[PDB]
């Protein structure tokens, strides 16, 4: 009987999970850490990064 | 040596690295530092920051 | 000016014997690449040539301005083909100076 | 060794003579290339073979 309320608690957490899943995309980077590309490039193209 | 610019012959030396998970058995010369714990510290494990 | 449009069409060409000619570094094209002409083909291929000095190449590249880009001829924006260029101290270049 | 027009070729990503038969680089390769000029060792007046 409660789906409504349970929906209402269900989205607010996949959201949340969704944003926090697409912090390790690369998005045509070379890396999806940032530590490894300021540690590993020159200035201009870990800029690029 | 009659040849042009771009018939020159050239020697090609090409070094290929590995970044992987696997253990470190060669890399670059940094004095280490002794381990503190229980502290806000700014750490460097193999060569990656944090 | 005097650049001899050697219009080329209704031929089969192999791209691949051009690198036993005169010395160019490499094949510097402009929206093809120098290995996909053997099966990409075209509709009207138009040969130029003509002689530049040092610090005139890069003005045979899509969009520059200069000298050869504006006194000679130069080469459209959207330039679809290849320019081969290189240094020329062993046949036409007769001394004082060539005419 | 290859010849001068050659070098341009050894990158990932290339198709040609050497980069398609003798030597190929994988598409995410990553190292450092060093090419200099042997006109002085490597030509002699009656042809290096
Ligand atoms: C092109 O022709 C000239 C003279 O006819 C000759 O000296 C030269 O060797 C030729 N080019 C090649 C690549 O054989």
């Amino acid at each position: 009987a409660l789906g409504k309320l349970q929906d209402v608690v269900n989205h607010n957490a996949q959201a949340l999970n969704t944003l926090v899943k697409q912090l390790s995309s690369k998005f045509g980077a070379i890396s999806s850490v940032l530590n490894d590309i300021l540690s590993r490039l020159d200035k201009v193209e870990a800029e690029v990064q | 040596p009659t040849y042009g610019v771009g018939h020159q012959p050239y020697r090609v030396v090409v070094l290929s690295f590995e970044l992987l998970h696997a253990p470190a058995t060669v890399c670059g010369p940094k004095k280490s530092t002794n381990l503190v714990k229980n502290k806000c510290v700014n750490f460097n494990f193999n060569g990656l920051t944090g | 000016y005097a650049w001899n449009r050697k219009r080329i069409s209704n031929c089969v060409a192999d791209y691949s014997v051009i690198y036993n000619f005169a010395p160019f570094f490499a094949f510097k094209c402009y929206g093809v690449s120098p290995t996909k002409l053997n099966d990409l083909c075209f509709t009207n291929v138009y040969a130029d040539s003509f002689v530049i000095r040092g610090n005139e190449v890069s003005q045979i590249a899509p969009g520059q301005t200069g000298n050869i880009a504006d006194y000679n001829y130069k080469l459209p924006d959207d330039f679809t083909g290849c320019v081969i260029a290189w240094n020329s101290n062993k046949l036409d270049s007769k001394p004082s100076g060539n005419y």
